[PDB]
RNA sequence: GAAACUCUGAUGGAGGACCGUACGGGUUAUUGAUGUGCAAAUCAUUUUUCUGAUGUAGGUAAAGGUGCGAAAGACUCAUCG
RNA sequence: AAACAGAUCCAGAGUUAGUCGAUCCUAAUCUCAAUAAUGGGAGAAAGGGAGUACAGUUGAUAUUCUGUAACUGACAACAGUUCGCGGCAACGCAUACUAUUUUUCUCCGCCAAUCUUAUACCGUUGGUAGGGAUCUCUUUCCUACAUGACAGUACUAAUACCCAGGGAAACUGGUCAUCAGGCGAACUGCGGCGUUCUGCUGGCAAAACAUAGCUGUUAUGUCAAUGGCUAUUGGAUUGGUCCAUGAAGCGAAAAAUAGUUUACUGGUCACUCGUACCGAUAACCGCAUCAGGUCUUCUAGGUAAGUAGCCUAUGGCCAUUGAGGCAUGAUAGUUCAGGGAAUUCGGCCAAUUAGAGCUGUAACUUCGGGAUAAAGCUUGGCUCUGAUGAAAAUCAGAACCGAUUGUUACGCGGAGAGCCCAACUGUUUAAUAAAAACGUAGUGUCGCGCUGUGGUAGUAUAGCCAGUGAACGCGACAUGAAUC
RNA sequence: GUAGCGAAAUACCUCGUCACUUAAUUAGUGACCUGCAUGAACGGAGCUAUGAGGUUCUCACUGUCCCAAACUGUCUCUCAG
RNA sequence: GUUGCUAAGGGUCGGAUUGUUCACCCGUAUUAGGGAUCGUGAGCUGGGUUUAGACCGUCGUGAGCCAGGUUUGUUUUAUCC
């Protein structure tokens, strides 16, 4: 057999991030010890990412491309900190925030830069305060432990709800791809004959295998769906 | 003279991709292209400039909003959350 | 020399019938032209009536809108419309509310 | 060529005044016959390949 | 037309729209010519595409049980299960 | 084939730069070093990038040489001016240097429309120089009618933007089109300013070119008026499009805040390396002077919708063995009475159709298409008339004419009615398969919240890809538009 | 084995049986169904649009044919090299 | 008409479907069948059979298979005796 093709995405020669006109990293300022007044100089569109990013200065002038909740509009004032009061754009840690309210670009560790609840229209919703650990809900479903003194924007990321138009034509998803990375289109294993593929290969085109592997599989084994502990329609639940 | 009667804006699609996307696209680039009323300077000169971001003319300004309306539902439920909480206390 | 018998023939219009012909209507001079030439001397004429003081503030709105769509396919059409709603209005405009006023 | 480096350039030099008939007085020294010069060619038929 | 709006004409110039040029990109048919070829894959007539998921140049990245592949076991210097 | 010829052979000769390139800067990308570090270097003869033009000359060099006129940079002293003022304002006019920070120029996708310089071309009006043509006709036909970089300051007249007054619904102003305005419109200023424009100069007729005459040079002359519905280029004013938002760096100037202050205008020198010719047609790659292949530039007239096909000035050419025959045959072509697919596996092939204007267009349909559906008619030449524009253009109408013919050559769909497969634009076995195969949007399932997941990599406790990333996400599969 | 579809690009027996199509049809189209061996994202049924895709018929037009014939360009024929 | 003998000089066909040989119908001048390397591919054609692309159906866990079906698929040289 040949190497296949979810193998080789490692090696990484062609299936790089299209990185040249990516405007910079999207994270906070770090921690430095109250309260710290930022005006939005502009909002611009990087490409591949969804969301806007919003660059603010914290006037020197030292600049912070934070990525931009809904809202927001140039010239405003962005207060990072704690005893700042509860506007969408300002930056809080947890301790301060009441619960129950959609947050965004919340960190995992303090002084980060910021982690979960990123892309366009998504947020975190808060739980409930323990102690340290302010308990979040991610987009998922999934519930996270995090400590009250790492910080969060508040509101819901902007751009929301680029996925309800659907786009007609190869050449959208082509201009989609460019700006992110090579791996599109996508030819499937069954038809790829059997050195290339696990599914391909016999007389009339089926997979005959199982099709549905473990953990355990390895390297060039791991082909479809990786330990499913459910499969086909999700009726209910 | 009205010279599609059903279509609208997706006719420059022509016959292709289908009775049911073009009825869900038909509500959608209608308001992507529409022109806004702006909070700042006031007037109704709000274009979309990228995804996210709406651009007013006449102010020099631009607002993150969403992708294809600057008003998200879900958005604009944030700002009364944030508004009753704050009313309190 | 063959050419201007050529261009000559062609100005007392011959060579210059339906079997003579390969591009459309719109191929040969363009209705896009036809509209660019039209508006250019319906907008013209308007504004010189609005300098000499014919026409006023009012009516100038009402036919500068009224030549953008097709009311008029040529200067001739406009002039007697203006002839004719002056001598429809301004009569009664000088004869109603002059006499009213004070009575 | 045009726009050629100078190492080239001296490379093109050496491969022109190289390419000559042999002179006559060396078969009258040594006597030997039929010696050509190795370094002869033509321009169209055989290339360089520098 | 009571209204909500919808009839006629112009304006406008959208579209992985259409016809159609080339020392452009491809290569359908004649199973034509050639088959001691002009050519170790050509020529003629016909045919397809022609603002795009387009073509193309230089620099640069990926190397042999590997690479790369809109997938034909294709291609990797006339060489490839 | 022949040869005195040749890209062959032999002997000599030829490539001149501060301004064109390289050099200098970085891009994708590659490679060392430090971690007391926050980088250094490489990487483009199509990106960035200070500065040149004309005329002449050689057997071969020229934006490189000579003449003439510019321009840019660096290093020197030295002479004369000058120690901040105008406008309500937009802004104008003669002012330093070091540093820090901030901003700008350099500087940016594609498509479409309108307006306009320059160049080319066609034009109405004339004219003068030479040459061509002539049985007859033609006050004719052809050539020529030109001014570089660079520097200046007039008022004409533009659009963008800003300023002063002005203070808007009986809404007004404006575009080809969208539109603009109490966050201040129309409108008035011999406003401000940027970019284009017309005229008048300098350069500049001394040159160059064309006639006429003398043996190197002397004469006259290169003029006057004013359109483009034509094209290309530069620029201006705008619009549309994107789940696409379309380089960096060196360098340069400005501003602010400190501190130190006088400044401005007006001889010498400019290193290094490339420079000939071909660019396929015999100079490159195909073993060769191979009907193949290989990136780009300047782009005339007529016909026409035309960068099609056909014909011709300028420029370049006869690349190609000759002499004689003409039955048969091969191959590329026109044409064939009557029939019209009977031929053949099969209408393969060829023929018919065709451009434009005016009529007229069905079933079915995802209501957009189908549709140039189908099916009819007209088309020339010549003499006129009228309408629309500014306009030398283009469109409509009528006479009369002869072989009923006219998209005359050139170029240009045969059409309709069933059924199968794939929805569609697209991709594919270079050299027997272009398809129903691949692809796609759409639909669905599975895994994972970063100390993670899917890879890779290999002994250095190396760090690489997704990741400049975070579930509207990343990766793994299967189905393959819509409708039911 | 449900809904659809069904001698199908799947049906061996098979040139199945019965209509339309033709003067004449193992082809084509529409029905019936004892489906050798159909069948639902192994995706099932569908054809408005698109196709150098596969296949059947009608009209137009033709040297494909009855049945060949004539003419034209370059070669084949002769000579020199 | 049925049938026997001598006789191979002459005649023995146009079409529809099928790759067909064979078969079977429509039509005519009444109407036999064979051989020659199943005559005849440097004479043609390439429809079939029999490669590499691709689809369906049964079989096989799978790679793959199938006188089961369907579609696209290169036919060279005479100048020697």
């Amino acid at each position: 057999g040949h190497i296949v093709r979810a193998q080789r995405r490692g090696n990484g020669s062609v299936f790089q991030a299209h990185t040249h006109h990516r405007v910079g990293p999207a994270k906070f300022r770090a921690l430095d010890a109250s309260v710290i007044s930022g005006m939005v100089k502009e909002i611009i569109h990087d490409p591949g990412r969804g969301a806007p990013l919003a660059k603010l200065i914290y006037k020197g002038f030292d600049s912070a491309l934070v990525i931009a909740p809904e809202g927001i509009h140039t010239g405003q004032f962005i207060k990072c900190g704690a005893q700042a009061d509860l506007h969408i754009g300002n930056i809080l840690p947890l301790a301060q925030i009441p619960e129950g309210t959609e947050i965004c670009n919340v960190e995992h560790r303090p002084g980060d830069g910021g982690r979960y609840g990123r892309c366009s229209g998504d947020s975190c919703r808060v739980i409930g305060h323990t102690e340290n650990y302010t308990r979040i809900q991610l987009p998922s479903g999934r519930k996270a432990l995090v400590s009250n003194i790492c910080r969060a924007t508040l509101g819901i990321v902007a751009g929301g709800g680029r996925p309800e138009k659907p786009l007609l034509k190869a050449g959208n998803v082509h201009y989609k791809y460019k700006a992110k990375r090579h791996t599109w289109p996508v030819v499937c294993g069954i038809k790829m004959n059997p050195v290339d593929h696990r599914h391909g290969g016999g007389s009339h085109q089926h997979m005959g295998a199982p099709g549905t592997v473990a953990r355990s599989a390895r390297p060039g084994q791991k082909l479809g769906l990786i330990a499913s502990r459910r499969t086909g329609r999700r009726r209910g639940t | 003279a009205r010279r599609t009667k059903k279509v609208g804006i997706c006719g420059k699609y022509g016959v292709r991709y289908g009775a049911s996307l073009r009825k869900t696209i038909k509500k959608i680039e209608i308001s992507q292209r529409k022109k806004y009323p702006c909070a700042f300077c006031g007037k109704d000169s709000v274009k979309r400039n990228a995804v996210g971001i709406w651009t007013c003319t006449k102010c020099g300004k631009a607002v993150a909003g969403g992708a294809y309306t600057p008003t998200t539902p879900a958005a604009l439920t944030a700002r009364a959350a944030y508004k009753r909480i704050r009313e309190a206390q | 020399a063959r050419h201007t018998k050529r261009i000559l023939a062609k100005r007392l219009g011959r060579h210059t019938g339906y079997g003579k012909r390969r591009g459309g209507r719109n191929a040969r001079l363009t209705g896009k032209f036809q509209w660019i030439r039209r508006i250019r001397v319906l907008r013209k004429v308007l504004v010189d009536y609005r300098k000499r003081n014919e026409i006023d503030c009012h009516l100038y709105r009402k036919l500068y809108l009224k030549a953008k769509g097709n009311e008029f396919r040529n200067r001739r059409n406009l002039v007697e419309h203006i002839q004719t709603l002056k001598a429809e209005n301004l009569r009664e405009k000088t004869l109603q509310s002059q006499i009213d006023a004070r009575r | 060529a045009a726009h050629k480096t100078l190492r080239t350039k001296r490379i093109l030099c050496k491969a022109m005044k190289v390419n000559r008939p042999m002179p006559q007085f060396i078969r009258q020294m040594t006597g030997v016959r039929h010696i050509r010069n190795p370094l002869t060619r033509h321009w169209r038929r055989r290339k360089m390949n520098i």
